[PDB]
C-alpha cells in the first residue's frame, strides 16, 4: 500500500495532491451515504500534521459553506508539504482552525472526523494525543475516522495504548489488515473502501485478501444433471472416542450438508452408533477398540477404509493420548490422500510427519492448538497471519487458524475471513467446518479453495440464525449450512 | 443527499 | 410502604389529602385506559370505612357528571379523617350514598369499583363484608379494586377467609407482595401500578422486587466479537442414573441454549450416550458405575473433571440413595466451585455441607424439596419468601424457590418472577433451568444474577409457544429460549 | 465562470489539474446515478484539445478496469497543459487512443462521452467535428455530455451549426445560460450541476439564476391567521372589449387563485356580466363605451376604481386601436399605483410613459410585443436577456419576456424561469399570468418578487394537469394553481 | 407514555 | 453503484 | 379516552 502510493505518484505520474483530495472527498460522500444530507450537522475535524490530517483538510474545506458549522482542531507540530497545501486551502476558503483542545469542544459538535493518524502511527499514543482521543470516545458522537481509526496499527490490528471508536471508516484503495484483524476490527466500525484512483493493476497485486461472496460463488463445484453420489466424492472421517461420542456426527453432517455424495464415520463402537440414529443417511463404522479409543491396533482397517474415498478427515474428539498419537501419526504417514487433520489429531501431531507426505493436508487449528502445536504461548500465535505463512510454507499445507476472523494460508497466498458471529462460540462448531472442508476437498476443489469457501459459508451459515445468536448451537448450523448456499447464488 | 450534485 | 405514606406525608409535607386525591383519581385513569370512554357506564362504588374507602370517594366524586350513573354504598362504621372529608365532598358534589346493600343492586351497575379494604385488613372477613363481596363474585359485573381485592392480605397474598376477584387492580407507588403471591395474584387482575407522588427515592429504597425485563435485559451478559468457546465458560453437570437417562439432557441443553461455551455432562454409562444421541453438541461422560447411579466410587472421577470448568450443576435425576448421598456430600464438601444444587442432590444434602463450603452456591428445589430440605410441611413453605430468607442468609447462598411465581433471594435482596405459565408444570422443565442458571454462572454473573436472568427467560420462553400451553414440553422450551433472549432485546 | 476557475486556481490557489480531477470524477459518478452499475457498458469518449478535453481524459481514466471497455477518440490537434497531462495519465494506464473516427465505431460501444467542446467553443464547428457530431446524433446511442453539449454557445444556447444532443448532461459550478436558453436547453436532457470544489462565496457571487422551488418558498407571502380580505389586498384589472370578453376573467381569476382578497374587474357592458356568470366571486364593473372599447370618455371612471386598491392589471383583451392607445397611455401617467402592463396596453404603450412615472411597473410581453415594443425583429429579441435587462433598468421596471424559458429582470438581478409545458401555448395562459403577478403585488410582494413567484408558479400547475399537456386549456390551469402552491410546501 | 402507570 | 465504494 | 382533557 506504501507501495501503491508511491509508485501512483512517482511512476504513474498522479500528483499527490489528486490523490489526497480523492481521498478527502470520498470521505465526504461516505458521510453524506451513511448520514443522509450533512447541511444540519457541525462537524469537529481532528487533523494531525502527516498526510492522514492532510486527507482531514480536504474533509474540511469540502465541508465549509454547506454544513452548519466546520471546525478543525490541528493537533500536529511540522506538516507534511500535503498537509501544509490543504491546510493553506482550508484556511484561505475560510476555514477556522484552533491549535488547542478544551473538553467543553464536543459539546457544540455532532460528528467528529478523526484525522489525528492512519497509517504512519508509530508505537504508543500518549500526552495530548491520548486524551483527545479517551475524550471522543467518551462524547457519544459520530465519528468517522479517515483511513484507519487512529490508533489501530494498520499491519496487525492492535491497539497501540489507546485508539478511536469509529462508527464508520473510510480506507482507500483496499483494505488494511488492522481493519480486518481484532480488536481494530471492532474499532473501525462500519468500513468503506473508497476507489481514489490508484491503477487496478496495483490494487489487484495485494497478496493478501478479505475472502468475499463472489470469491466464493466462483469457487462452489458444479453440479451437473447427469451425475450420482460418486461424481460428488466420499469422504471417511476418523472420528470420536468414548468421551466424544457427537463430535463425529458434526463433522459427517458437515461433509453431507455442503454437497458430498458419500460420508463414511469410522467411531468406536458403540459411539458409532449415536451417529446414525440422529442422522440415519450417515455410515458409521464400529471400530474395535480396547479402552474406547483408537490406537496402532486400529491402524490397518483405517488404512483399509481409505483406499476408496477422496480425502480423509481425521481428528475431532479423538482424545488426546499416547494410543491415539501413535495410531495418528502411522496413518498420517501411509495415508495417501488428502488429509484433513482438526483438533486432537493436532495435538498428538508430529510436524516431521507433514514434511514427509507426499499427498496434501490441510491443518484446521484454533489458537490454543496452533500454540501447542509450534510451542509459542495463545499470544504470540493469536492472528499471527506471517507465523501461519510460515508454518504453512514448511509444511507443505493449508493452515486454517480459526478465530473470529479466520486466517487461510499456504505459505503464498493468504485469505481472511469476516464472516460468523459469536454463535459459533460454542462447541462443536470447529466439528462442522472439518466435514465442510473435507467434503469440498472431495467435490474437487483444491485445499486451499475447500478451506476458502468453508470458512465463509460456515460463518454465513451462522449469521442466517432466525433468534439470538448465543443460542445457536452446532446442529442447528448444520440446517442452516444449504440456505447459506442457496443465498450464496 | 445534496453536496456533489443539484438538479 | 406504609413507612413510604408516612414519611412521605410527615417529613416530606405532602399533604395526605393531596396523596389520597393521587390515588382516586389514577383509579378514574386506569379505568379509562381499560375500558374506553366511561361515560357510557354506571358504577357502584363500595366504600369502607379506611383510607381504602377515602380513595374510593375519591373515585366516586370524580365521576359525578361525567358517567351515567354513580352509586356508594358505605359499608363502615368509623371514618378515617381523610375518609370523612372525602366523603363529605362526595356528598357536597351530589353524590349519592347509601349504607345498606340490597343484593338487586348489581342488576343496575355495569362496573363495581371494590374500595372496602386495602393493605388495612386485619384478619377474617365475615359478616355483611364477606356476603357483598360473594354477590360481587357471582355477579359478572366489571370489578376494578383499589389498591388490593379486598380480602387479600397485602404482605402474603394469601384470602382472608373470601376476596374480591378483580378484572383490573391500581395499587399505589409499589406492588405489594400480595399481587405477587398466589392466590392473590390470580384475584389481582391485570395490575396498575400508579405514581401518586411519592418521591422517587423512597420508591427505590423497598427491598424486594419484581424481576422485569429492563432488569434482565441489563444482566444479560456481552459477547464481544473477538470471543470463543473459552470467553463463555465451562460447565460439568453430573447427572443422571439408570432411572433417569433423561434428565442430564435438558441440563445440558439448558446451559448451551443460553450461550455458555462448552458443557460436560457426567452420567452413568449406559445412559450418557443417550444425550449425544440427541444433540450430538453435548459432551457426554460415561462414568462408570456398580448398580447405575453415581457412589463414592465415583468421587475421584468427577473432582478430576470439574478441575478446568467454571461451575458444577449437580442432582438432575441422580435418584435418591445412601451411595448418591455420600457422593453428593463428599463431592460438594470438596469442590471448590461455584456449584448449582438442584433436585436429587437437594433430597440427600446435608445442610452443614454448605456452610463448611467457601465456594458459592444456588439451590433450586420446588416446594417439595424444601419441605424436605428444612423438615416442614409443604404449606409451611411455599410462597414463604420469609423462610427462604432465612435460609439463603444462614447457609451463605441464594436459592431459587420454584412455583408460579419463583423467590429468588440471597438473604439481603429477594427477587420474584412472574413469567410462565401453566406448560413447564410438567417434568423436565426445571431439569432445563438447571442448566441455564449454570450457564449464566459460566459466562460471568453472579449466582443472584444468573438465578434472576435464568427465572425470568425460562417463564418467558414458554409464553412464546405457538400452541396451547399445555402442550409444551421440554424439548421444545429448549428451542424457545433463544427466541425469548431475542425478544428480550 | 470563465472568472471562477481563474479565481479558485489564481487566488485561493486550487490547481487546476484537482479542478479537472473533480470535473471528470463528478461525470462518472453522474454516469453510475443515471445508468447503474457501469461495468456492463462500452464507452466511446470523445475528446477535443481544450479543457472539455482533458476533463474527458479524467472520464476516460477513471473507467479503466472498471467497464466492459473504453475508447478514447482523441479530436484534436494541440492540448492545453491540463489536457496534455490528463492524456499521459489515461495512456500511462493503459488507456487506448485513436486519433481517427471510423463511422463503423460507433458500432461497439454503448455510451458516448461528448468532450470535444465546452465554454471553449468559438464560431460555427464544421469538417471533421461537425460529421462526428452528425454521426453520435443518428447512433441511438447513450450520450452524456460534459460541461455543455458540444456546439452549444454556453452564453446564449444558440446552435453553432451543428451540436450534441445529450442525454445527460453533467456541468461544473453553476448552470451556464446555454442549458436554460432554448435550444440549448433541448439539447442539454437531463442537467446534472456537480459541485467541484469553487468556494461556495464565489458560486454565489453570479448575477443571473434559474428560479428554484426554495427561492419560491421562501417568497410566497405569510397567512396570518388573524386576517381578512383587506389583508391581502385589493387588485382593479382593466381589461376587455367587445372583441375580448374572456380574457378579464381569466386575469381575474388568476389573481384570486393566488390569494388575493378582492379583484375589481372594468370592463365594458355587456362583456362585464360575463365574468361573473362564469365566477360569482369576482367583482366586474360595468364600463360604459361608445364602440365597445375603452377610451378616453373613461379615464376618469377607471383612476376612480383605481383610488382604494393596490395595483392595477391593464391590458388584457383591451383591442389595439387608437381610442384604446389615447386612454391607456394618459391612465398610466396618472395612475400613482403599481401597475401590471400586459397585452394590448403594451402594444399602444408609449415608453416616456414608464420613464416619467413614480411608481412601479411590470412589463409582460411574449417575444412579439417586445419586438414591436423597441421595434426589432422578433428574432432579434427572443431569449435575449441583455435587451431586457436594458429595457427594464432605461425605464425603471420589471420585464417579464415570456416564453418557453421566461426572463425575469429588473436590469440588476435577471432570473430565468423552467417550469410549464406545451400546455401554456395556447390563449389564455398569459392573461391568467397577468392576473397572478397583479395579485402577489397586491399581498405585498416587490414586483419583480412577484413576478418571480407567478412565473414560477405558472408554469407548475401546467405541469401538474392530469391528462395531456397539449389539452390544457387556462380554465383547467386555474383549477391547478392551488395544487401548485400546496406542493410548494 | 410511562409517567402515571408501570404494567 | 459501485465504482466509488466497495463495503 | 375523555376525562382528563377536551381539545
Ligand atoms: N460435541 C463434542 O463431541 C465436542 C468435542 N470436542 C472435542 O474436544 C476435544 C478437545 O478440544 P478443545 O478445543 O476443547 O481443547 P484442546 O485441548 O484441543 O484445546 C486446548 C485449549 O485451548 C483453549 N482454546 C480453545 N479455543 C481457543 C481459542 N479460540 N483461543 C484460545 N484458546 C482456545 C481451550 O481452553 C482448550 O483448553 C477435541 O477432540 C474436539 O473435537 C469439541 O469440538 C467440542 C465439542
Ligand atoms: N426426564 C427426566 O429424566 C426427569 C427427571 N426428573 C427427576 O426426577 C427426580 C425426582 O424429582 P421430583 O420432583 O419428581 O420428586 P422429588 O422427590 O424431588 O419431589 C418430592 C415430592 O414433592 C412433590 N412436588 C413436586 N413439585 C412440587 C411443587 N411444586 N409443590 C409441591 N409439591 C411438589 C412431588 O409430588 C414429589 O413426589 C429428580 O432427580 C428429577 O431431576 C424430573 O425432573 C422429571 C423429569
Ligand atoms: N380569451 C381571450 O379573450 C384571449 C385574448 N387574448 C388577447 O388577444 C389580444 C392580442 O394578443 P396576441 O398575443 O394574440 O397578439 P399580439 O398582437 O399582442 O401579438 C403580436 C403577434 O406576435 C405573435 N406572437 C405571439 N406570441 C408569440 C411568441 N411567443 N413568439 C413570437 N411571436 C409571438 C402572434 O403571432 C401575434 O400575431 C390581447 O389583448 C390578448 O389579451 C389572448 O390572451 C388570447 C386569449
Ligand atoms: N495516504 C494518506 O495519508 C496517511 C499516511 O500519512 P503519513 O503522513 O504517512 O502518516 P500519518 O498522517 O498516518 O501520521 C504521521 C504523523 O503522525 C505522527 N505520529 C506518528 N506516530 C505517532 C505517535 N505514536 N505519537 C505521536 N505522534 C505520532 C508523526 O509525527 C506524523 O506527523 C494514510 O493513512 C492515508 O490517510
Ligand atoms: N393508602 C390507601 O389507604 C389504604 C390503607 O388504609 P387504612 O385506613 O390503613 O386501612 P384500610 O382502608 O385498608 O382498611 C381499614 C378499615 O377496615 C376495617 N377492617 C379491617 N380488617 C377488617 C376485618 N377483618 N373485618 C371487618 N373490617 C375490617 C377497619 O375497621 C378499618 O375501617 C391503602 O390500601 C391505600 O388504598
Ligand atoms: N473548465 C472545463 O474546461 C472547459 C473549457 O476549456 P477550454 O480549453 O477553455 O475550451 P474547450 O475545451 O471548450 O474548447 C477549446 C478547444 O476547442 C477548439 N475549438 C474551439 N472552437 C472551435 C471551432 N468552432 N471549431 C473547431 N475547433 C474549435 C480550440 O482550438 C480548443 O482546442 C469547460 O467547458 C470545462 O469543461
Ligand atoms: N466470535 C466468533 N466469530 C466468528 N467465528 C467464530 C467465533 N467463535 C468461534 N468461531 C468459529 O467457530 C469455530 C470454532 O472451532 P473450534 O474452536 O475448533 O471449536 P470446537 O472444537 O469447539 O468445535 C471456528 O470456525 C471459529 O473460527
Ligand atoms: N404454573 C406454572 N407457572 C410458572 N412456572 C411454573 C409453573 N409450573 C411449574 N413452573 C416452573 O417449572 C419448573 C418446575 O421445576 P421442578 O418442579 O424442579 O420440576 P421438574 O423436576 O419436573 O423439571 C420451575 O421453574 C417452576 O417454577
Ligand atoms: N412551451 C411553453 N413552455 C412553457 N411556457 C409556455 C410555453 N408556451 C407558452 N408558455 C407560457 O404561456 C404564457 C403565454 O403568454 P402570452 O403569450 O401572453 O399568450 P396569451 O395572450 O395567449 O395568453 C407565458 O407565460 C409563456 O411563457
Ligand atoms: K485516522
Ligand atoms: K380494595
Ligand atoms: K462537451
Ligand atoms: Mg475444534
Ligand atoms: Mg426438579
Ligand atoms: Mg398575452
Amino acid at each position: 500500500m506504501k507501495e501503491i502510493d508511491e509508485l501512483t505518484i512517482k511512476e504513474y505520474g498522479v500528483d499527490s495532491r489528486i490523490l489526497m483530495e480523492r481521498a478527502g472527498i470520498s470521505v465526504v460522500l461516505a458521510m453524506e451515504e451513511e448520514l443522509g444530507n450533512l447541511s444540519d450537522y457541525r462537524f469537529l475535524v481532528l487533523c494531525g500534521g502527516g498526510n492522514n490530517g492532510g486527507d482531514g483538510f480536504v474533509v474540511a474545506r469540502n465541508l465549509l459553506g454547506v454544513v452548519k458549522d466546520v471546525l478543525v482542531v490541528f493537533l500536529g507540530k511540522k506538516k507534511t508539504p500535503d498537509c501544509e497545501y490543504n491546510y493553506g486551502l482550508y484556511k484561505k476558503f475560510g476555514g477556522k482552525v484552533v491549535e488547542q483542545f478544551e473538553p467543553s469542544i464536543l459539546n457544540e459538535f455532532d460528528v467528529v472526523v478523526d484525522a489525528i493518524f492512519g497509517t504512519g502511527l508509530r508505537g504508543e499514543i500518549t500526552g495530548e494525543y491520548a486524551e483527545i482521543i479517551n475524550l471522543v470516545n467518551k462524547s457519544g458522537k459520530v465519528v468517522v475516522s479517515v483511513d484507519v481509526p487512529s490508533g489501530i496499527d494498520s499491519n496487525t490490528g492492535k491497539v497501540l495504548r489507546t485508539a478511536v471508536k469509529a462508527d464508520l471508516t473510510v480506507t482507500f484503495g483496499v483494505p488494511k489488515i488492522g481493519h480486518i484483524l481484532f480488536p481494530g476490527r471492532d474499532l473501525t466500525g462500519k468500513l468503506k473502501v473508497a476507489n481514489i484512483g490508484h491503477p487496478v493493476h496495483l490494487i489487484n497485486s495485494i497478496n493478501r485478501y478479505v475472502i468475499t461472496r463472489e470469491m466464493v460463488r466462483s469457487l462452489l463445484p458444479e453440479r451437473p444433471r447427469d451425475s450420482h453420489k460418486g461424481t460428488y466424492g466420499k469422504v471417511l472421517i476418523i472420528a470420536g472416542s468414548r468421551l466424544y461420542s457427537g463430535a463425529p456426527v458434526l463433522s459427517g453432517m458437515g461433509s453431507l450438508k455442503v454437497g458430498t455424495g458419500l460420508v463414511k464415520l469410522a467411531v468406536p463402537f458403540p459411539q458409532n452408533l449415536i451417529a446414525t440414529s440422529r442422522f440415519p443417511e450417515l455410515i458409521s463404522v464400529p471400530i474395535d477398540t480396547e479402552k474406547g479409543f483408537f490406537s496402532l491396533q486400529n491402524l490397518q482397517e483405517c488404512l483399509e477404509l481409505s483406499k476408496d474415498v477422496d480425502v480423509v478427515a481425521i481428528g475431532p474428539g479423538l482424545g488426546n493420548n499416547e494410543h491415539v498419537r501413535e495410531f495418528v501419526n502411522e496413518f498420517l504417514k501411509t495415508l495417501e490422500k488428502p488429509a484433513v487433520i482438526d483438533a486432537d489429531a493436532i495435538n498428538v501431531l508430529d510436524t516431521s510427519v507433514l514434511k514427509e507426505r507426499k499427498s496434501p493436508a490441510v491443518l484446521t487449528p484454533h489458537p490454543g492448538e496452533m500454540a501447542r502445536l509450534v510451542k509459542k504461548t495463545v499470544g504470540d500465535v493469536k492472528y499471527n497471519y506471517e507465523l501461519a505463512e510460515e508454518f504453512a510454507k514448511e509444511n507443505d499445507c493449508v493452515l486454517v487458524l480459526k478465530s473470529a476472523t479466520t486466517i487461510v494460508t499456504d505459505g503464498e497466498k493468504t485469505l481472511f475471513n469476516i464472516t460468523g458471529n459469536t454463535g459459533l462460540s460454542k462447541g462443536g462448531s470447529g466439528d462442522v467446518l472439518t466435514g465442510m472442508i473435507a467434503g469440498f476437498i472431495a467435490q474437487g476443489l483444491s485445499p486451499l479453495e475447500a478451506s476458502t469457501v468453508s470458512v465463509y459459508l460456515h460463518g454465513f451459515a451462522a449469521e442466517l440464525f432466525e433468534q439470538d445468536e448465543r443460542g445457536l448451537t452446532a446442529s442447528e448450523l448444520l440446517r442452516l449450512i444449504p440456505e447459506a448456499i442457496r443465498r450464496l447464488k | 443527499a445534496a453536496w456533489l450534485f443539484e438538479a
